[PDB]
RNA sequence: AUGAUGUCAUACUUAUCCUGUCCCUUUUUUUUCC
């Protein structure tokens, strides 16, 4: 019932709040949101609006270091996920990405 | 024809551009020019929708009748913390306020606009009713003069303005009280 | 006018040229009453019966003759049922001369399935296979076979319906919106069915989804047009999975597009009516008031010879069952439309000489119309009145039944006027009274029920002194139906003011104490009810103490709802009569009773309280 | 005062059973009347007589003994003249005399 | 497929069957859950598509 | 009914506790928590008790703020609202603006219930709703008009109407829009303001905007003149101005120009 | 609304509002008994010729139509 | 779908049920009952006897029109007895 | 310097809502025997 689409209000609100008071206290900042608890704003920060993420195309060194490790280590997304410096939601999406691609 | 249109009315001024376009014009010429009646309102085909906040952003929030403004409760109104409003409830303190009855039995008995001619439109506030001759007060401060303003002595030599032509100011050929010096 | 008799033999043999309808002959000569009045009017109603385009050639001429001889002094439509019938003749005879499953042909074949699809034969051979694949089901099933696995290691395609979020299909539904799952995009009426699917956003979702879906749909009404939506309406409103609340939606968005589309439906009239009629006689109550209000916003919304002309063939279905909420929409359309608007119709009908069915049809309309417009019949009453009286004496039964049956719903609404309207219906039915045995007699006996209280104490003191006879002896019938009719009879009968107590307090309480007060009674409800005011009744008219001191020994006994029964109709008695009349000992076995009974509750209600 | 509103004229049957009121136009409308059952003067509900564009010059009660009572109504119908740009029903327009049953069975007003 | 689902959700359902006023994370669970009893076809049909899908 | 038996501290402790009592999702236990609120403040007295009712945070829509605004019109008939208004006036000053609507609509109620009484207050009121009747936001224009409906009627022949048309200036801009409950509110606005003000008046603002070229205005006026036209039918003979006959039509009604 | 005879519209003509008003402006001399008699003295006639003349232009009044 | 029947006003006078019981039926209000409801018996008759204008239950009481529609004059249209727009039973 | 098209989003309105409600769907080849 809580669950839902994040906002471009509720996010860059998410972004005030969590710059006013710090990454460690995730139930006073869900508090100020409607619609959503503390664990989805601390995983919505982590997973996607955090400024440290990088979004945008991969170069081809990051291709190839995806691919290899991919073929490394089958379906662990969380451990090559910050070999390659990118979120595990993203290189997922690359990745079936390159296979649709390629095929 | 919208030329000749105007020959036929005591007061052709009140037909307009989409007034040639009116399905009765040959009537409403002598309907709109009627006695006491008044105008349309003028936000149409302006499509704004009637308003916007330019201007309405500079207005007070609001301001009391003064036979209001006497009485004191306007002092009385006026912050609190959560704990003390739940100590609000098991304390509570009775007669804040504690008005006069006898004030509030007199003030709006022992104390206590526009005419028909008048409609309201969007913008229009002060303007018509500061006019060549009409001056404020403070504005007559900088200008310093004890109870003409003192360039209606220029209006006597170089002729009365292109700009408002049909403008009579005091003393020259218009025949004055308080602040407003022309007509 | 003669000529309008031998004028009716030149219109028969013209009309009939352009066979054998009654009904549209009948509806034409149907002007004749208003004579010298008839208008262009009767242009318009037969442009719709008969075709428009010979509909311009035949008033023409009817016009031309009618004013000379004065001064000198669709089908396709009706052609379909004749097959079926026919066909029905066909097949029954086949077997006095000897269903789903009888074989196809290919027209019939390219008959079901919707457009764009192949028909396939992969070889010769495999056909051949297909052939024997019957003598086979048996011969191959008795043969050697098997299946087995073996162990191997091991793409996975599917859809469901992805777009943004498009919520869910259940497993059904994708026959229906299989063509929203294929996600070809962006290349005419392709794409307006395609983006109609805004259906599916209507039936399955979150409430705001079917609330902005549903405006949205609103005002597209004028755009996409009637045929597209019903198109892809009719089907889901016609599904065999429909759930309740589903249902009703799709009614709403019906009635919120008929609000709009009005000269569009006409060709869609049958086409929703086949499917709306089924709302009329439903369980549901708020189904029932929904389904009138949509069939009066589409007559009124199409045209009343659209309306007519459309729905003729259903009168001689096979089925009763389209008879009957076929009658019942007659009824809602006929309140749209007002009723001398369709009255020559009517009349029309009950005079058709091809079978009885239509009749029994048409005398149903009557009846439904008196239902739903009830007290407002006033007016026609007469007129109404004038075309049933000739099925009263009809050689078919059901026509006299559902006649006499009429009749009372008429007079129930005719509640006290217009007694000389009934006027000359009655003698036959006095009659009729004395000969008949079974469920005839009993809707006689409705109908005198309902009209005894619009005569006069005088002459119905006589009629009502034979009715009370035939009264008495009919109690002991085991039909409910029976038992129902002569119930409500007795209430009317015997809570006139022109009927004496003395002889009620001995002909009747004993028998209706002892056949009436029964445990078949009170578990139903209709019973229940009926038998509580009747009672009521008979206490207003003979007194108190003797209804009350009889039925509370009841009080005590065993079931509740019984109970209930006799409690509640205590509880109305001394409501009205007063308590004044009651003795002592009788009180003090009403106190106790009501103590005892109020003791044993085995649910929550009222009743027993303001008892 | 109205163009539509009834109390313009008023008739009554001589034997008082029912009282006819009347506007100028468009509606006519009858009050049955019945003494109650202590003979006091009990009155009944409406009923309507509406006949659209219909102009009512005079209404007079109508001497019918124990029957369905019966009214004259003077009436004209101008939508003749609106309809005629000529002019020619101006003329030729004359104005008709109709008589109004009352009927107590079946408690309508007809023409 | 029914039987399997009832048999897990009842599984889930069977921690908190002495329901104090639990907290939001388990109030989130037992809506939820309770959500698949009245729609099976939807909670089974997303349940495959995370099987097909989702690696995080 | 008894009232004096409890003390006073008691009763505004049930006060704080009936403030979220509005809550309710049933209309029937509202309608007793408003009366009782009117009998407790009988008790006590208005200052306190409509000040405890301004306090209100407004914080949910309808599903109750209005409810607290029927209280204040309801304590403000408990003793006189000749006490209780310039409270209220005051209160508007807030920025806060959902308030502000809301003592618009006490405004509202304040006058259905007040009725005759209104025809000193007219003129406190009148001020003020000519800055909420100049528009801020729609839902002033609204409330305000509706106010104006409500006054319109309870001040009916006392004389007053002057300071009605002033404020009838600034309602008749309102007359063009097409939201649902601001066409409606102002049509019961121009509905009463008829009634007070006499029809000449208004019918003299609504003659030329029958025939003016524009499909709007006309449908407008022309359901306004409807309006105006419905009742008080009898009335209107006088005020219909002279208008010259042409070729084919006589259009002077020569009957008024008969002298002695 | 419509059934309220009366009642304008948007594409009410001017012959059709006037005569209108005029009706309307003759049932208040038939209602009203002063100003009835008022017309009776200035132009001289009984109150029923001056009801009369009223009630035969009621349907003309301005004459035939455009 | 919910509209007003507006039948010849008769002598038949207004039943309103437990619900609707204070209400005066155009403006919705509670406030200064005054004058008296009349309905046809078209409208009110039978299973209507005693009959809600509104919900359909059974009238325990007689609605009272308030002051404001008394002076708009709106008390003497057509019958206001609400028809749903299928029928009213 | 506010046009059109978008299933973004939030505020807001209506003393609207949330408890009323089952009563004429009873439809079939007439068929209850001193
Ligand atoms: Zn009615
Ligand atoms: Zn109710
Ligand atoms: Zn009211």
């Amino acid at each position: 019932i809580k669950g839902g689409v994040w906002r471009n209000t509720e996010d860059e609100i998410l972004k005030a709040a969590v710059m006013k008071y710090g990454k460690n206290q995730w139930s006073r900042i869900a508090s100020l949101l409607h619609r959503k608890s503390a664990k989805q704003c601390k995983a919505r920060w982590y997973e996607w609006l955090d400024p440290s993420i990088k979004k945008t195309e991969w170069s081809r060194e990051e291709e190839e270091k995806l691919l290899h490790l991919a073929k490394l280590m089958p379906t662990q997304w969380r451990t090559i996920a910050p070999i390659i410096g990118r979120t595990a939601a993203q290189c997922l999406e690359h990745y079936e990405f390159l296979l649709d691609k390629a095929a | 024809t919208v030329a000749e249109l105007k020959q036929l009315v005591a007061r052709p001024d009140v037909v307009e551009m989409h007034d040639v376009t009116a399905q009765d014009p040959k009537l409403l010429v002598h309907l709109k020019a009627t006695r006491n009646s008044v105008p349309v309102p003028r936000h149409w085909c302006f499509k704004r929708k009637y308003l916007q906040g330019k201007r309405g952003i500079e207005k007070p929030p609001f301001e009391l009748p003064d036979f209001i403004k006497r009485t004191g409760i306007q002092e009385m109104r006026e912050q609190k913390t959560m704990k003390s409003k739940m100590r609000e409830k098991v304390r509570p303190k009775m007669g804040k306020i504690d008005i006069d009855y006898q004030k509030l039995h007199d003030a709006f008995f022992k104390w206590q606009l526009t005419i028909h001619g008048d409609l309201y439109y969007e913008g229009k506030e002060f303007e018509t009713r500061k006019k060549p001759g009409d001056l404020s007060d403070e504005l007559r401060i900088s200008l310093g003069m004890p109870v003409p303003p003192p360039w209606l002595i220029a209006m006597q030599r170089y002729g009365p303005p292109p700009s408002y032509p049909n403008l009579k100011i005091p003393g020259l050929n218009s025949p004055l009280y308080g602040d407003v010096f022309g007509t | 006018a003669e000529k309008a008799k031998a004028g009716e033999l030149k219109v028969v043999n013209g009309a009939a040229a352009s066979d054998q309808t009654p009904g549209a002959t009948p509806k034409k000569l149907s002007s004749w009453d208003q004579a010298e009045t008839p208008g262009h009017t009767p242009s318009l109603r037969w442009d719709e019966t008969p075709g428009r385009a010979k509909g311009s050639e035949t008033p023409g001429a009817t016009p031309g003759s009618k004013i000379w001889d004065p001064t000198p002094s669709a089908e396709t439509p009706r052609t379909d049922r004749g097959g079926d019938s026919i066909g029905e003749t066909p097949t029954p005879g086949a077997s006095k001369r000897k269903e789903r499953n009888r074989p196809l042909s290919d027209e019939e074949l390219d008959a079901m399935f919707p457009e764009g699809y192949k028909v396939l034969p992969p070889p010769a051979g495999y056909v051949p296979i297909r052939t024997p694949a019957r003598k086979l089901t048996a011969t191959p099933t008795p043969l050697g076979g098997m299946t087995g696995f073996h162990m191997q290691t091991e793409m996975k395609s599917v859809n469901d319906q992805p777009s943004g979020n498009l919520p869910f299909l259940k497993p059904d539904d994708i026959q229906y919106f299989d063509k929203l799952l294929v996600d070809v995009d962006e290349s005419e009426e392709q794409k307006e069915r395609k983006i109609m699917k805004l259906l599916l956003k209507i039936k399955n979702g979150t409430p705001p989804m079917r609330k902005a879906a549903l405006r949205q749909i609103t005002d597209k009404a004028r755009e996409f047009g009637a045929g597209p939506l019903f198109n892809q309406i009719l089907p889901l409103l016609m599904s065999p999975t429909l759930e309740d609340q589903e249902r009703h939606l799709l009614v709403k968005v019906i009635d919120r597009i008929l609000y709009k589309l009005d000269d569009l439906v006409r060709p869609y009239v049958h086409k929703i009516l086949v499917v709306i009629e089924p709302l009329l006689i439903d369980e549901d109550y708020y189904a029932r008031v929904e389904g009138r209000e949509i069939i009066s916003n589409l007559a009124k919304a199409a045209g009343l010879a659209t309306m007519i002309s459309t729905m003729r063939p259903d009168i001689d279905n096979m089925d009763e069952y389209v008879r009957n909420t076929t009658a019942r929409a007659f009824a809602v359309v006929a309140s749209a439309l007002g009723i001398p608007s369709l009255l020559p119709f009517l009349k029309a009908v009950c005079k058709s000489k091809k079978s009885w069915q239509a009749r029994h049809t048409g005398i149903k309309i009557v009846q439904q119309i008196a239902i739903l417009m009830g007290c407002a019949i006033l007016p026609h009453l007469r007129s109404l009145v004038e075309i049933i009286e000739h099925g009263l004496v009809d050689e078919q039964q059901k026509v006299r039944t559902i006649s006499a049956l009429a009749i009372a719903a008429l007079a129930e609404a005719a509640t006290p006027y217009g007694i000389e309207s009934f006027d000359s219906v009655l003698k036959p039915l006095w009659k009729g009274i004395r000969q008949h045995r079974g469920k005839g007699l009993a809707a006689f006996l409705k109908a005198i029920g309902y009209l005894i209280p619009l005569m006069d104490a005088e002459y119905a003191n006589y009629y009502t002194r034979e009715v009370m006879l035939i009264l008495i002896r009919e109690f002991q019938s085991p039909d409910e139906e029976m038992k129902k009719i002569v119930l409500k009879v007795v209430k009317q009968c015997c809570g006139t003011d022109g009927v004496e107590a003395n002889y009620i307090k001995t002909e009747i309480l004993p028998p209706f104490f002892k056949h009436f007060w029964q445990h078949r009674m009170a578990l139903d409800r209709r019973n229940y009810r009926q038998l509580v005011d009747t009672t009521v009744e008979l206490a207003n008219k003979v007194g108190a103490a003797e209804i009350i001191s009889r039925i509370v020994d009841d009080l005590k006994d065993e079931a509740e709802q019984y109970r209930k029964m006799v409690m509640e109709t205590i509880e109305k008695i001394m409501g009205n009569l007063g308590a004044a009349d009651i003795d002592h000992k009788l009180e003090e076995q009403l106190i106790d009773g009501i103590l005892y009974a109020f003791q044993e509750q085995t649910t929550e209600d009222s009743v027993m309280l303001n008892g | 005062c109205r163009r539509i509103v009834p109390g313009q004229f008023l008739a009554v049957d001589p034997k008082g059973r029912a009282v006819m009121i009347s506007a100028i136009e468009k509606q006519k409308l009858v009050y049955i009347l019945n003494r109650d059952a202590a003979a006091r003067l009990t009155i009944s509900s409406p009923l309507e007589a509406h006949k659209a564009n219909t102009l009512v010059y005079h209404v007079v009660g109508v001497d019918v003994g124990f029957e369905n009572p019966m009214f004259a109504c003077l009436e004209m119908d101008y939508e003749e003249a609106d309809n005629d740009p000529t002019g020619e029903a101006a003329a030729n327009t004359q104005q008709t005399l109709t008589f109004y049953e009352l009927d107590l069975g079946l408690n309508h007003v007809v023409r | 497929d029914t039987k399997l689902l009832i048999l897990a959700l009842e599984r889930l359902k069977e921690a908190y069957s002495v329901k104090s006023r639990l907290n939001q994370s388990q109030r989130e669970e037992l809506g939820l859950i309770e959500q698949a009893y009245d729609n099976p076809h939807e909670a089974l049909s997303r349940i495959k598509r995370h099987l097909l899908t989702q690696r995080a | 009914r008894g009232a004096e038996y409890v003390s006073a501290r008691e009763w505004m402790r049930i006060c704080f506790e009936l403030l979220e009592l509005l809550k309710a999702h049933k209309k029937a236990i509202r309608r007793a928590t408003v009366n009782t609120f009117g009998y407790i403040a009988k008790a006590i007295g208005p200052h306190d008790v409509l000040a405890t009712l301004l306090n209100n945070l407004k914080v949910q829509e309808r599903q109750n703020r209005v409810c607290t605004t029927v209280a204040i019109a309801i304590v403000a008939e408990t003793c006189s609202p000749f006490t209780v208004l310039p409270a209220l006036m005051n209160e508007y000053r807030v920025p806060e603006l959902n308030v502000q609507n809301g003592v618009l609509k006490s405004l509202s109620f304040l006058f259905e219930y007040i009725g005759e009484m209104g025809k000193d207050y007219i003129y406190a009121v009148t001020p003020l709703l000519e800055d909420a009747l100049m528009d801020r936001d729609l839902v002033h224009r609204q409330t305000a008009s509706a106010v104006v409906q409500h006054m319109s009627l309870g001040v009916y022949g006392f004389g007053c109407e002057d300071s009605l048309n002033h404020l009838l200036n600034y309602v008749w801009p309102n007359v063009f829009e097409t939201s649902p409950h601001v066409i409606q509110a102002v049509m019961g606005a121009l509905e009463g303001l008829r009634v007070a003000i006499g029809p000449c008046r208004m019918l003299q603002y609504c003659l030329q905007g029958l025939f003016h070229p524009a499909r709007k205005v006309r449908d407008v006026y022309w359901k306004i003149y409807n309006s105006i036209y419905i009742g008080s039918q009898d009335a209107l003979i006088a005020h219909y101005p002279r208008i010259y006959n042409d070729d084919k039509n006589t259009y002077i009604r020569y009957e008024l120009d008969y002298i002695l | 609304q419509s059934k309220y005879i009366g009642t304008g519209h948007a594409d009410t003509t001017k012959w059709e509002w006037l005569v209108n008003q005029h009706r309307d402006s003759y049932c208040s001399y038939m209602g009203h008994f002063d100003l009835l008699n008022y017309f009776a003295i200035a132009e001289n006639e009984s109150k029923a010729r001056v009801r009369f003349n009223l009630m035969e232009k009621m349907l003309q009044p301005c004459g035939p139509p455009a | 779908d919910l509209i007003f029947c507006r039948k010849q006003a008769g002598v038949a006078i207004g039943r309103l049920c437990e619900k609707c019981d204070g209400k005066c039926v155009i403006c919705d209000s509670y406030v200064r009952p005054c004058t008296l409801v009349r309905i046809c018996d078209e409208c009110n008759y039978g299973s209507y006897q005693g009959r809600c204008v509104i919900c359909g239950g059974p009238g325990v009481s007689d609605a009272y029109y308030c002051k404001e529609c008394t002076i708009q004059e709106k008390d003497r249209d057509g019958c206001p007895k609400i028809v749903n727009l299928g029928s009213s039973k």
